[PDB]
């Protein structure tokens, strides 16, 4: 759904895959953890969507980083809003970028 | 924070363990041999750590994960179904040393090429702390003995209280180990599928299958 | 001994900047020593106070050797096209139970492995998706280089003579083109 | 300063080839992808041809695939644009662009060229 | 014919003329050896090769058993055509 | 279908369409008795073979067979994984 | 389709002028914005939308509020007296616009 | 005008990529990576890379799949960055034009 927010970029540091959905024909999904919470909800399509082309290099990422529970940081794109989730406390919103964190570096 | 109370997984009977208790393969003292997981290989075997967790979660998914092990080669008719576990609950004296900060600090130290970087993120997912070439008796405090009925498929589960603990105030070695540059060729960081586990804790834990990380983790 | 790509692979003048152009390689002095013809054709072709720009040094007649990267300040970067069509047969090379090592990669251009066993360069093997006749292959052995890499199995490797690549610098083992990865134990018919 | 000049453009009859070529000066040549645009008399803009840094990728319209050869040259700074099969709809005014944001794959242009007329008639 | 409970132990991937096959030797320490090869005859504009390796490549790499259905071949010393893939349960055997 | 785990993962050429593959399995409930029926139920799923990627049911599939935790399937149309013991146990 | 309105209009010096440009599908902020001088060499002058490429005059102004964009001269000295040309380049083809002419 | 440098014995610390802003049609697959033997002090310790990917045609660059090998071994490696910068966590970041895993002294000094 087109919240109409004003497409703008979201970050959301130190975070880590859990809970991963995923459809017959639409998009998988993602909920994003924190110290035990739950931070945001990230989701990728190759079918419908302003980053439809986004999914390849998207899935490239998120499968290591769900295998693996490396540090990762969560841009969104807030365009487009999910219900996905039954009863989603966390917000559900689209996925534009993931950035494994460095601490040593300190981007993240 | 270092850990007050560590969980550690065996397949050894209360009997054994409390008067026994558990006691490091060998004589190897590099973090990374440990960790990566030749150390614990079958034929060079030599490790002076005995892995455990600092999670009671990730322990309990162990035995969860070998519960399906169990009843599934009793579909194929090659597993006699009944299963028994034990989680150790070890108070942690001044010989634990975290895997987490034990790994980083090598890295820190001895170059950044010299590590691998699913070493260091499977020391974070296992909240691995290390003991260091043996585990008293006196160390041991709780016993939880999980039992499957393949017939029924119910599990019962006992608390046992050990009668040679001490009770002392005691806390896990904030800091973390040293050890030389490896010379060691490290080819990638063995590790157990369903779920992954490191492979130290898989082996002395009980053929076992010990599974590239680098060569599952990215999709082909 | 070093490998000298031929004459032919030069272009007239390479990109200022210091970038070589797409599917090019940029010159070290070892290379320009080892055949005479490109010392002369070079000698003639440029004229005055001139200096280019070398990843090993630079040139004049005479040759300074400085660090890497150094003199890429100046614009005129010598690019050897990687590629050269040699006119050998098609036919099949086989070289077994080597492992990958030291790969390279570049813009728009090929995914190369220098296989060894035992110590020493065997063959330079590569893969390119989008130039060459085995255009069609690189989406099938990006996967079986890539755990060939991860894993470090012995593996033989079966490479087509027709196309000669230079992507590799001071590269004694010399660089072909790779069609069959196998893992393979001795004595078998997949071998 | 950029600039680009246009050249070779003259009436041809249907079925017949021509070369338009664009000559640039100040800059590589083709470091920037280049595009072919043209304008009828009395219509909208359209896009018709790109080139590559290093001519990897040349795409074409839907009316310009197969009767339409794009090629580029960095030893003389030219950009050539051959036309074989002339029909009667491209009696239009030409000329070459270079994309802005460098080093390849944009599709708004900066630099255009002063137009070249071929006329396609009996 | 069906097999059950391999593990794979060889893989190679090579060209035959035009096309390209790739086949897997598996053997167990039980029964016999078995080679199976399958190319692309008409798949060229297909993705259908392309997730086959990549589910051979995972099985090979991840250690698992296989249980696979494999047409025989008439010809002695060459591998007949593999249909199904199948990877047994992890650190177990299939049913 | 609840607190389901993938046991078996597989692709078959599929008869019907030359141009679609069936990723084709067992899934078994994790705890459950063997001679329980609800436990061992099969699995079915259908990728179009003429789209060049991987389809995004697939992936996600790999990760839950590849680290074994539970899954819940929507009688497959979809499914998700188990969120919390209190959630999914 | 990618299409202007209006056709045409007239503004004195000094004055401000507003051309739209709509599309069939969204196109976001892949906009561009172009002067075309009546024989002459068209001149970018709106990128993205909003942004503006450098040497040009500030008084051109761009809004990019999804599915309708809008240009604004909010001066109108003598030079702004040629075409302008909306262009997408999200999605084939990079359709340009049909051009709206500034006179007296 | 930044002329192109060779960076010698980097190991990629860090793979983050993100969606291009000047076009749809290119991916943006960047990293952060750290030379070994020099202090923390310079910007040599967290010196950012990027590069582009046409996502029109599917499949994985060769140059992503070496980035992907590299990170996950953590070996040395010799780039050629410059000229071109794009933007990463509002800093610049270099375009590496070709990547060559190092053999020894000789090779990566």
């Amino acid at each position: 759904y087109k919240t109409g927010q004003p497409a703008a970029d979201h970050y959301y540091s130190k975070v880590t895959a859990t809970r991963l959905l995923a459809s017959t024909n639409s998009r998988l999904c993602a909920v994003f953890v924190r110290d035990g919470q739950s931070v945001i909800g990230a989701c990728a399509s190759p079918y419908e969507g302003r980053y439809r082309d986004m999914y390849d290099a998207l899935r490239r990422l998120l499968y290591m980083i769900y295998m693996s529970g490396l540090a990762v940081r969560v841009h969104v794109s807030k365009e487009e809003q999910y219900y996905d989730y039954e009863d989603a406390t966390f917000q559900t919103y689209a996925l534009t970028g993931i950035s494994l964190c460095n601490p040593a570096a300190s981007i993240c | 924070d270092p850990p007050a109370t560590v969980y550690r997984y065996d397949s050894r009977p209360p009997e054994d363990v409390f008067q026994n208790g558990f006691t490091a393969w060998g004589n190897n003292d590099n973090v990374l041999e440990h960790l990566t997981g030749r150390s614990c290989q079958v034929g060079s075997s030599n490790s002076a750590f005995v892995s455990t967790s600092s999670s009671r979660r990730y322990t309990e998914v162990y035995l969860e994960h070998r519960m399906q092990e169990a009843v599934e080669a009793e579909r194929a008719g090659r597993g006699t179904g009944h299963f028994i576990g034990y989680i150790y609950e070890v108070r942690a004296d001044n010989n634990f040393y975290g895997a987490a900060s034990s790994y980083f600090e090598y890295v820190d130290t001895y170059g950044d090429n010299a590590g691998r970087i699913l070493a260091g993120a499977l020391a974070t997912y296992q909240s691995e702390y290390l003991a260091h070439r043996r585990i008293p008796p006196e160390n041991i405090r709780r016993v939880t003995r999980v039992y499957h009925n393949g017939i029924t498929g119910e599990t019962t589960t006992t608390e046992y209280s050990n009668a040679r603990y001490v009770s002392q105030q005691t806390r896990a070695n904030p800091n973390p180990y040293t050890s030389r540059r490896s010379v060691a060729s490290i080819v990638g960081t063995l590790v157990r599928m369903a779920p992954v586990v490191g492979a130290c804790m898989a082996r002395q834990a009980e053929a076992m299958v010990l599974v590239y990380y680098e060569s599952i983790a990215y999709s082909f | 001994g070093i490998v000298i790509p031929p004459q032919e692979q030069i272009t007239q003048h390479g990109s200022p900047y210091g970038r070589c152009a797409n599917k090019t390689r940029a010159l070290t002095v070892a290379e320009l020593r080892g055949s005479g013809d490109l010392q002369e054709y070079l000698r003639h072709v440029t004229r005055g106070w001139s200096i280019f720009a070398l990843y090993d040094g630079t040139y004049l007649g005479v040759i300074k050797d400085g660090t890497p990267g150094g003199a890429f300040d100046l614009k005129t970067t010598f690019c050897i096209m990687t590629t050269r069509n040699t006119g050998q047969p098609a036919t099949d090379h086989y070289y077994s139970n080597v492992t990958a090592t030291r790969l390279l990669s570049s813009t728009n251009s090929r995914l190369c492995a220098v296989f060894v066993r035992s110590g020493q360069p065997v063959i330079g093997a590569c893969t390119s998706p989008y130039d060459g006749k085995y255009w069609s292959m690189y989406s099938r052995l990006r996967k079986m280089l890539y755990l060939i890499y991860v894993a470090g199995i012995s593996v033989r490797v079966h490479v087509s003579k027709e196309e000669q690549y230079y992507d590799y610098e001071d590269a004694t083992f010399e660089t072909y083109a790779l069609t069959g990865i196998s893992i393979c134990n001795p004595g078998s018919s997949l071998c | 300063c950029q600039v680009l000049v246009e050249s070779g453009g003259g009436v041809v009859r249907p079925g017949r080839s021509l070369r338009l070529s664009c000559a640039a000066s100040g800059f590589t040549f083709t470091s920037y992808t280049m595009h072919w645009v043209r304008q009828a008399p009395g219509k909208g803009l359209e896009w018709v041809a790109i080139i590559w840094y290093d001519g990897t990728n040349e795409d074409y319209a839907d009316s310009v695939k197969g009767r339409f050869t794009i090629s580029r040259d960095n030893s003389k700074n030219t950009l050539y644009l051959d036309m074989n099969s002339l029909r009667a709809e491209d009696t239009a005014m030409y000329y070459c662009a270079r994309d802005w944001d460098n080093y390849g794959y944009s599709y708004y242009f900066d630099y255009w060229g002063q137009g070249t007329l071929v006329t396609v008639s009996s | 014919h069906l097999y059950k409970n391999f593990t794979v132990q060889e893989l190679a991937l090579k060209l035959k003329g035009k096309n390209q096959e790739f086949c897997l030797t598996a053997f167990m320490s039980g029964r016999s050896l078995v080679r199976a090869c399958l190319s692309d005859a008409g798949h060229e504009h297909d993705t259908w090769f392309d997730t086959m390796l990549g589910f051979a490549i995972s099985a090979y790499a991840l250690k698992s058993r296989i249980a696979l259905t494999v047409e025989d071949s008439p010809y002695p010393g060459t591998p007949g055509d593999l249909l199904e893939l199948q990877i047994c349960p992890l650190n177990g055997y299939c049913e | 279908k609840t607190n389901m785990v993938v046991t078996s993962v597989a692709m078959k050429p599929y008869e019907v369409t030359p141009t679609r593959m069936l990723v084709c399995g067992i899934a078994a409930k994790l705890g459950a008795a063997a001679s329980s029926p609800d436990a061992h139920v099969p699995f079915c799923f259908g990728k179009d073979l003429k789209r060049p990627g991987s389809s995004p049911m697939e992936v996600m599939l790999r990760a839950v067979f590849m680290q074994q935790r539970p899954l819940r399937m929507f009688l497959l149309i979809r499914m998700v994984e188990c969120s919390g013991k209190q959630d999914c146990p | 389709q990618m299409t202007q309105s209006p056709s045409t209009l007239s503004a004195s010096i000094g004055d401000r002028v507003t051309i739209t440009c709509r599309a069939s599908q969204s196109i976001y902020s892949w906009l561009a914005w172009y002067q075309h001088k009546p024989g002459n060499a068209p001149k970018l002058l709106i990128y993205k939308a909003s942004s503006l490429e450098s040497g040009v005059p500030s008084r051109f102004s761009g809004s990019g509020s999804g599915t309708e964009f809008t240009l604004t001269i909010s001066s109108l000295q003598p030079d702004d007296f040629a075409s302008y040309y909306c262009q997408q380049y999200n999605s084939y083809p990079w359709t340009f616009g049909q051009g709206t002419k500034v006179e007296i």
